[PDB]
């Protein structure tokens, strides 16, 4: 509300953007991309379809993926000999990629505050549930169990 | 080492005291000139030595020299816009044989615009008048574009392409300057074409109630069909409006008298698809003995521009397939990807028909 | 002048009629105006759909009755200027 | 005209899912909460009243 | 859409009531031993500082 | 009441409502079902991000229109439950009006029959729901499985699934699996029920329901611990193998 | 709210009692003050208010010492500084 288009705004500055891709003469080197949480409620006209001819999905992760995820972050962590990384994989549910990085973050706040060298497992239990109950709030969205 | 023959001039066309001009515009002609300069000053002064009585016109730029102003070289009017430089684009990559198909939307736009200006003594047996504007709307994704460059390759001549977004500027009424940057040049250069890509952002009926500014936008519609339809009917060359959205434009501005000719781009049927499969078999790698009148066929109905699609990801499948060139296997597979994978937004495919 | 006449058009004379009455007798007939008591119409408004008459009209205005012809257009007058649009 | 004046309640979305449900899901979490369980021998019911 | 639950919370902080009760369920506790459980709940989750 | 035509086709010729209807099968649990020579089985997994269900008073995703027939939905748990309510009150009155038990092709039509309605009944949406029916009819022992689609189409299938992570079994049931030579044993039946469920429910046993429908109007539902014990000779023979 | 942004999330609690007690003498330690008034009283007398309510009883304590043209800042100013601060709490 503190910038004003008058709706007419809208289309100048979203069709500017169409033009570049269509009407503007290129070879094909100019490469545009464009990311959000939702496309679906964009005008697909400004998609422009038959320019961009690869469009990706992104799911939640399976408990296979979220081991090999999970590895990235503490490898360069320093982690005890009772911390297993398919312990924590099992505890996590319905958790993205970014909700992984969450939970190694505020284990090493927790540990960060005692000045440990090797975070123990205590830590990595506090942090897990801390970060799915007050760090993520899980709507029910779409649900029907 | 070309300056150094300019160096030998420079004892001439440098020190001389003429060169120094203040450029300026001579407001009252009386046969005395009235001239107004650009720091907000007038004077009055005759003819020069080389300056014919007859080249200084009204409202045109006249340069005068900077210490005693005195009349010298004559220039050309509307020197301030710089934006409309850019506009005119020379030679576009599009070719007039890249339309695919036999459509007849291609009989009737060159004959609109190509033919009177390659034959323009063709009509003039029957004493009749040439469309001067024309129509191009269609679903979005079917190469209207593509048609637009076409004719500038035929034409051999001065084209310009503008933007729905490029008349509205940041300042209330420059807008209407910038119509009439576009229809000075079409006296100054003649035989050449004008074009408006997404004229909906531009094309005025947004009514009134509720928003209180969509008055700046009708405003330059306003200018631009009083330069284009005036008291004095001025026009020369060929007016193209395209746009995407046919519902929202004004409903005066589809009257005819400024359009004549109104085609709408449609979805090619079997036949129609067929030659846009033909034409891109020409290029990337097509297998001797592959039928496209079946791939077409089991593709439905949708936009020109998912079509060329199907032939760009086709080469695409052999790179993870393992395969040497594109096969019939692999065309199956991109009517499940192109077509049936994509169905999930991101396309048109007549979803807009109105707005 | 310009070189459009009444001629090229048929069926609006109920409305050439008005302009008559406004524009061209004032001229010559001021004169008779005078002795009646009653002032010259200052103008009028003619809209209609668009692309019926309008300008058309207006060009045999400017000729039959030659005399000086100066145009002002209305979307001309706003001007990023304040004051400019007045001037 | 009825057809503009109407919101279509009911209708799928896009994604396949339903638009005024998922919005009548977010008035329970605005709303006083209500706990449960089911014991041995018993049900305990909670709740809590919103201002 | 219904289905049994053993322990169930719906309201407000519905993830995070469900956290507590989960890790404190057992399937011998008593009528007597279900009401702390569900009080204590309500505290912690609550929007206030102290419980009346 | 609302007269309101919710079902409007869209310029290409499909219809808003019955497409984005089909998402919501997409988006709901995988049900998966094989039939063999006397037998058929129906399987269904369950959603593991909420934990503490008692499985006994939880509604089985596997509802009984009959003795000789049964049903198994997918997608929306909630408008499921109007098909199978409707298939039940159905399955009495055809027993009632012609004095015979019901078939499975009977039944198939009936529910497909149903959803063709509300796509043409102004002021009502479709079901997002894409239930399978499977049975025996009477005196006949050979399985029918009849898909039923939320645009109203039905189908017969030996080995179709349905709902999330469709297109990874079908190709799995497309290639271990033949059609022309179905398994004979009811055993063989289970274990490839397991094995299309693994690479849904990755790793998983209380989320696993599998229901087995025998002729003669026989119905046994898979316990927790039946199932685990196919899990574990099927791992034993995978990852070795 | 969705982590990866904003890693830290702290609750700030209203002033009480005991946390405006030590509020109160800190703003006044820059002016003149009386050994005779009491630290805890006056921000009993005060429920709700905010950190610049505590600042504006505390620039509000040398207006009225200016009336009287006193270089000394007695209870009589406090009692009129917190009414005037109460006031426009609750006034709008």
């Amino acid at each position: 509300d503190s910038n004003s288009g008058g709706e007419r705004e809208i289309q100048r500055t979203m069709l500017e953007l169409l033009n570049q891709l269509d009407g503007f003469d290129d070879r094909g080197d100019v490469k545009v991309i464009m990311a959000t949480n939702k496309i679906e409620t964009l005008d697909p006209a400004l998609i422009r379809p038959g320019r961009i001819d690869r469009k990706i999905l992104f799911e939640n992760p399976d408990l296979s993926t979220k081991k090999k995820i999970l590895g990235i972050h503490t490898s360069k962590m320093n982690l005890s000999e009772d911390v297993n990384l398919e312990t924590l994989v099992t505890t996590k549910d319905d958790l993205s990629g970014a909700d992984i990085q969450a939970m190694c973050t505020e284990a090493g706040l927790l540990a960060l505050r005692e000045r440990r060298m090797q975070v123990t497992a205590e830590d990595f239990k506090q942090a897990k549930e801390r970060v799915m109950k007050n760090k993520v709030e899980e709507n029910l969205e779409g649900l029907y169990l | 080492a070309p300056s150094h023959l300019w160096d030998i001039m420079g004892d001439r066309q440098r020190l001389g005291e003429e060169h120094p001009l203040q450029v300026a515009r001579c407001t009252k002609i009386i046969k005395k000139y009235v001239i107004n300069l650009k720091q907000i000053a007038k004077f009055v002064v005759g003819l020069g030595e080389r300056v014919s009585p007859t080249d200084i016109e009204e409202g045109m730029r006249v340069g005068v020299d900077r210490s005693k102003y005195n009349i010298e070289l004559p220039l050309p009017p509307r020197i301030d816009p710089s934006v409309t430089m850019m506009t005119v684009e020379e030679k576009p990559d599009v070719t007039y044989s890249d339309v695919g198909g036999c459509k007849d939307q291609i009989e009737k736009l060159r004959e609109v615009v190509e033919l009177p200006l390659l034959s323009p003594e063709r009509f003039a047996t029957l004493g009749i008048d040439p469309p001067k504007g024309i129509l191009l709307y269609g679903p979005p994704g079917t190469g209207k574009t593509l048609c637009a460059r076409a004719v500038a390759n035929r034409t051999d001549a001065t084209f310009i392409r503008v933007i729905g977004s490029e008349l509205v500027q940041k300042y209330v009424g420059e807008g209407a300057r910038m119509v009439r940057e576009l229809f000075e040049m079409a006296r100054t250069k003649k035989a050449c074409i004008i074009f408006f890509d997404e004229i909906d952002a531009v094309g005025g009926a947004r009514f009134d109630d509720g928003a209180g500014g969509d008055n700046e936008v009708q405003r330059t519609m306003l200018e631009l069909i009083t330069q284009l339809d005036g008291f004095d009917p001025r026009g020369n060359i060929k007016v193209m409006f395209a746009t995407n959205r046919p519902n929202t434009l004004d409903p005066a501005l589809l009257r005819p008298g400024r359009i004549d000719r109104k085609v709408e781009f449609s979805l090619p049927d079997l036949e129609g698809r067929a030659n846009i499969f033909r034409i891109h078999s020409k290029s990337m790698s097509v297998e001797r003995g592959i039928r496209w009148e079946l791939i077409s066929r089991l593709c439905p109905n949708s936009t020109g521009a998912e079509l060329r699609s199907v032939c760009t990801e086709a080469g695409m499948f052999a790179i993870r397939a393992r395969r040497k060139v594109a096969t019939e296997k692999d065309f199956l597979k991109a009517v499940d990807k192109v077509i049936s994978g994509y169905k999930k937004f991101s396309s048109t495919s007549r979803y807009m028909q109105y707005n | 002048k310009p070189t459009e006449t009444y001629s090229d058009v048929g069926g609006l004379d109920k409305q050439i009629e008005e302009l008559v009455e406004a524009i061209v007798l004032p001229m010559k007939r001021a004169d008779k105006f005078k002795d009646m008591g009653i002032r010259a119409p200052k103008g009028a408004l003619m809209y209609g759909p668009p692309g019926t008459g309008k300008t058309l009209l207006a060009r045999a205005c400017a000729a039959q009755t030659n005399a000086t012809f100066l145009k002002l257009a209305a979307p001309q007058l706003v001007q990023m200027y304040i004051g400019e649009g007045a001037k | 005209g009825s057809r503009r004046y109407d919101s279509r309640t009911t209708i799928f979305s896009p994604e396949g899912r339903l638009y005024q449900v998922e919005y009548a899901l977010e008035s329970i979490s605005h709303a006083g909460t209500a706990i449960g369980i089911m014991a041995s021998d018993g049900i305990v019911l909670a709740a809590e009243r919103k201002v | 859409n219904y289905t049994g639950w053993k322990a169930i919370s719906v309201g407000a902080n519905t993830s995070a009531a469900q956290t507590l009760l989960q890790m404190d369920y057992k399937d011998d506790m008593k009528v007597d031993d279900a009401i702390e459980l569900a009080l204590k709940t309500l505290s912690k989750t609550t929007d206030s500082s102290a419980l009346t | 009441g609302y007269d309101r035509a919710l079902s409007i086709f869209s310029p290409d010729g499909h219809i808003f409502q019955v497409e984005y209807a089909l998402e919501a099968v997409k988006r709901g649990t995988c049900a998966v079902g094989v039939k063999g020579k006397n037998c058929v089985v129906l399987g269904c997994e369950r959603r593991s991000t909420l934990k503490l269900q008692d499985t006994r008073i939880t509604p089985s995703k596997v509802s009984k229109i009959d003795s000789h027939v049964v049903l198994s939905f997918s997608g929306l748990n909630a408008d499921s439950r109007i098909l199978i309510e409707k298939a039940r009150v159905e399955a009495q009155s055809h027993r009632l009006t012609l004095e015979d038990p019901v078939t499975v092709e009977y039944l198939t039509r009936y529910v497909a029959g149903v959803q063709q309605r509300y796509t043409q009944s102004g002021g009502v949406r479709p079901f997002g729901v894409s239930t399978l029916i499977a049975g025996f009819d009477p005196r006949d022992d050979e399985p029918k499985l009849y898909q039923t689609e939320p645009s109203g189409i039905y189908s017969s299938w030996s080995a179709q699934t349905i709902g999330r992570n469709s297109k990874t079994v079908r190709e799995f049931l497309e290639k271990n699996y033949d059609r022309k030579e179905p398994p004979a044993t009811v055993e063989e039946c289970v274990k490839l029920t397991v094995r299309s469920l693994l690479e849904v429910v990755q790793t998983g046993a209380k989320n696993i329901e599998i229901t087995v429908v025998k002729p003669d109007s026989d119905i046994v539902a898979l316990s927790s611990e039946e199932i685990n014990q196919y899990v574990t000779q099927i791992e034993q023979e995978k990852q070795e193998q | 709210l969705r982590p990866g942004r904003i890693d830290r999330k702290i609750e700030f609690p209203p002033p009480s009692v005991a946390a405006r007690a030590e509020i109160l003498r800190i703003h006044s330690r820059k002016m003149n003050l009386t050994r005779g008034i009491n630290l805890r009283k006056v921000a009993e007398k005060m429920n709700g208010c905010s950190g610049a309510d505590v600042k504006g009883v505390c620039t509000e304590a040398g207006m009225y010492a200016l009336r009287e043209r006193r270089i000394h800042v007695t209870q009589e100013d406090f009692e009129l500084a917190v009414g005037k601060v109460m006031n426009k709490n609750q006034e709008t």
